[PDB]
């Protein structure tokens, strides 16, 4: 009756097959599992690549799945995701910086980027207010190539955050990544500009913590789960089942993920 | 005494490098030494329990920092404890693909050159090349 | 017993600008190749 | 540079020792120019042998021309940065 | 590079199946997209007021100017011009401007009949270098294809030295990844669609 939408973005067939087996064995057939390329709700996206239709890429440190090394840490990493076009077409993150060099008009693209950053900034400040932190950390790659997209990102993110009344501290990519992996307790909320390096940093943090499920906020309004490994996908499915209104099944999947990461399907 | 005190502050984040460079395993090895972990662990035993736990946790995190961001994202998806085996398997798979692509003798030379570049012991390089060769058939 | 060393001090990674062979393909791509070299040096200085 | 060393050696021999280089000395220079791919120095040495000595080993003259025409095909006749168009305010004076 | 690295660098080739046709197709699509954004909206269609071919017009011009050859006169640059000379200059200028825009570049004739101002001469020189450079690049890219060597440019680097120089592996590995990927990718767009 109900439907779970599986999106594949750069994920090996093994992970997708594992996810399908897990849901089928745990759900028992009550909720069907359909595959697609875009969704707004009841969706799990498998693979490092960012799907189409997501504007925010928040990720946290769930208490249940905290690795013993990272016990007690509490930091929220939100990556701003610009609208994604077809693979052949030039992405906005690159168009916004190359067209300016070429002299082409960049009004509509700036407007679209501004809207995406505002939504991401609103999500970040809401998380910061909920956690109670007073200052957030913006992350912008300091490469000369990305001298326009980051500039707009800073101009808008700081504007929205200052309007909300919180402080912002701008930093690069290498220093923040090292701090987040080594000393993450000194960062409460970190926003990331839309760059490939930032995406890798978000994945590394999501994996080093012990394997977690990232939350994507879409344009339509909602939250969709995202994973890239067996454990992360299993946690993403468990959260998705919990959202559908299944508690016991979600707990079983979470327990199986904690015990046997690479073979949860057989473990449960 | 000063070296251990400086290292403890550095790992704790109280003390920063001159240029605010990232506190990675590579930089610490460059300054303090190859066996900074062993001496620090011995020194930590002369400290209260809380400091000992922090030292152990920081050392473990620094060891995880020995990989690049891309490697961590690709291989550390299913936890840090399983990171090393996953990275080793992926590297072995790359070796198998290289062997099947451009023979063995070139692969032997390529492995030797990378080991020289990669600061790998001859025993480790010999073990790796034997393992990949065995995996092939 | 005087000062020994500043463990905090680290020698900065000396960056070398990447060189491209002088062919016709380089002249056509001179601007593009120069941009790559500038990006490479910026990455080396900052770290990534 | 091997060519520079040999030319300096010849300069010492002719000027500071008063000895005229023979055909053998110039042939060695021409061989080095051919071997190193420096096809413009070969032209100058070729004329020197045709002026002081009696001609040039035709084997080496042909080899130098082959190297020159290879550059024309590959486009390495002159350093490229020289061919780049410039202007009054478009030149970077270091 | 102080510190034993955890992995040996290997080529980032993971997309094993990369046909040259697909890469050039993607380059063409990107090139078309950028061109459309830069130029502007395609100009509104304009109906010709008369039907005639460029070859027919050139033949008519030659016929018109051939009958006055005996009457036509010799003049210096600073002397005043005649009616025949003025007509010839205007007609040839327009003809060769049309040919230049279409792409039938005859640089000698374009130089004689279309080039009157210093600035225009500078622009002609700029055009002359570009065409020759493209011809050389295409020939060597084809001959490099005959050689089978990597189509994309390859920098003159000695990574064993770079390994020694760099304190940290990560930037060195990233640089190799980029250049290896670059040398493995063909930077060409289909010139039939571009001309279209």
């Amino acid at each position: 009756s109900k439907q779970l939408t599986f999106i594949s973005a750069g994920a090996t067939a093994a992970v997708l097959q594992s996810a399908s087996a897990i849901v089928s064995k745990v759900a028992g057939g009550r909720v069907q599992t359909k595959t697609a390329k875009e969704a707004g709700r009841h969706a799990v996206v498998v693979g490092p690549e960012t799907p189409i239709g997501v504007h925010t890429a928040v990720t946290e440190v769930p208490k249940s799945a905290q690795d013993p090394l990272f016990s007690g840490v509490s930091t929220v990493v939100v990556r701003a995701v610009l609208p994604r076009a077809a693979p052949d077409s030039v992405q906005l993150r690159d168009a916004l910086d190359v067209y300016a060099s070429a002299g082409i008009d960049t009004k509509e693209e700036v407007r679209s980027a501004t809207e995406a950053f505002k939504k991401s900034a609103e999500v970040a400040v809401g998380k910061a207010k909920a956690k109670g932190v007073k200052r957030i950390v913006l992350v912008v790659k300091q490469a000369s190539k990305h001298n326009c997209i980051n500039e707009l990102f800073k101009k808008i993110s700081t504007e929205t955050i200052e309007s909300a009344g919180l402080t912002t501290e701008v930093v690069g990519t290498a220093a923040v990544a090292n701090q987040l992996i080594v000393n993450p307790e000194s960062l409460g909320v970190v926003l990331l500009n839309d760059v490939a390096a930032t995406e890798q940093i978000e994945l590394a943090f999501a994996g080093v913590v012990g394997g977690v499920s990232r939350v994507y906020h879409t344009v339509e309004g909602g939250k969709i789960s995202a994973g890239h490994s067996f454990k992360s996908v299993a946690l993403a499915v468990a959260q998705e089942l919990r959202e559908l209104g299944l508690s016991s099944e979600a707990d079983k999947v979470e327990a199986a993920a904690s015990k046997n990461p690479r073979a949860v399907v057989s473990a449960l | 005494s000063t070296k251990m005190q400086t290292l403890h502050k550095l790992l704790t984040g109280e003390v920063s490098f001159k240029n605010k460079a990232p506190v990675k395993d590579c930089n610490i090895v460059h300054q303090f030494g190859e066996n900074w972990a062993t001496e620090l662990s011995a020194y930590a035993k002369t400290l209260p329990a809380e400091q000992q736990k922090i030292i152990v946790r920081q050392i473990a995190r620094v060891k995880l920092t020995r990989y690049t961001v891309a490697e961590l994202a690709a291989y550390c998806g299913d936890g840090p404890a399983l990171l090393d085996e996953t990275a080793r398997a992926a590297n072995i798979e790359q070796g198998v693909a290289f062997v099947k692509a451009k023979g063995v003798e070139a692969f032997e030379k390529y492995v030797a050159e990378e080991s020289t570049n990669a600061n790998w012991k001859p025993e480790e390089a010999k073990k790796f090349i034997e393992d990949v060769k065995a995996k092939a058939k | 017993r005087a000062d020994e060393v500043d463990y905090t001090n680290l020698p900065a990674p000396k960056p070398q600008k990447t060189v491209w062979d002088d062919n016709i393909e380089t002249e056509v791509l001179r601007k593009y190749l120069d941009g790559l070299s500038q990006y490479d040096m910026e990455e080396a200085k900052y770290g990534v | 540079s091997k060519f520079c060393a040999m030319m300096d050696l010849l300069e010492e021999m002719q000027h500071r020792n008063r000895l005229k280089p023979n055909e053998e000395s110039w042939t060695w220079v021409m061989k080095e120019c051919v071997k190193s791919g420096q096809f413009r120095l070969g032209y100058c040495i070729q004329q020197v042998m045709e002026t002081e000595c009696k001609g040039c080993p035709a084997d080496l003259v042909k080899a130098n021309e082959a190297n020159a025409q290879k550059a024309k095909t590959e486009g390495k006749e002159h350093p490229g940065h020289l061919s780049q168009q410039a202007g009054l305010f478009d030149v970077k004076v270091e | 590079i102080s510190g034993v690295s955890p992995l040996l660098y290997f080529p980032p080739t993971t997309t094993s199946t990369t046909n040259r046709e697909d890469q050039i197709n993607k380059n063409t699509n990107i090139a078309i997209q950028m061109i459309k954004r830069y130029k502007g909206e395609v100009p509104p269609h304009y109906t010709r007021k008369s039907s005639a071919t460029i070859e027919q017009v050139e033949k008519e011009i030659d016929a018109l100017l051939g009958g006055a050859e005996k009457l036509r006169k010799t003049s210096t640059d600073d002397q005043p011009m005649d009616k025949l000379t003025l007509m010839e200059r205007c007609l040839r200028h327009a003809l060769w401007s049309y040919h230049k825009e279409e792409g039938r570049y005859d640089f000698d004739q374009i130089g004689r009949w279309v080039v009157y101002t210093p600035e225009d001469e500078v622009k002609l020189a700029q055009l002359k270098r570009e065409v020759e450079a493209k011809e050389k690049l295409a020939a060597l890219r084809k001959r490099r294809e005959e050689e089978g060597l990597p189509g994309g440019p390859v920098p003159r680097i000695n990574w064993p030295q770079e390994y020694s120089s760099f304190i940290d592996r990560e930037p060195v590995v990233a640089k190799r990844i980029r250049y290896d990927t670059l040398a493995s990718t063909t930077l060409e767009r289909d010139e039939k669609q571009i001309e279209s």
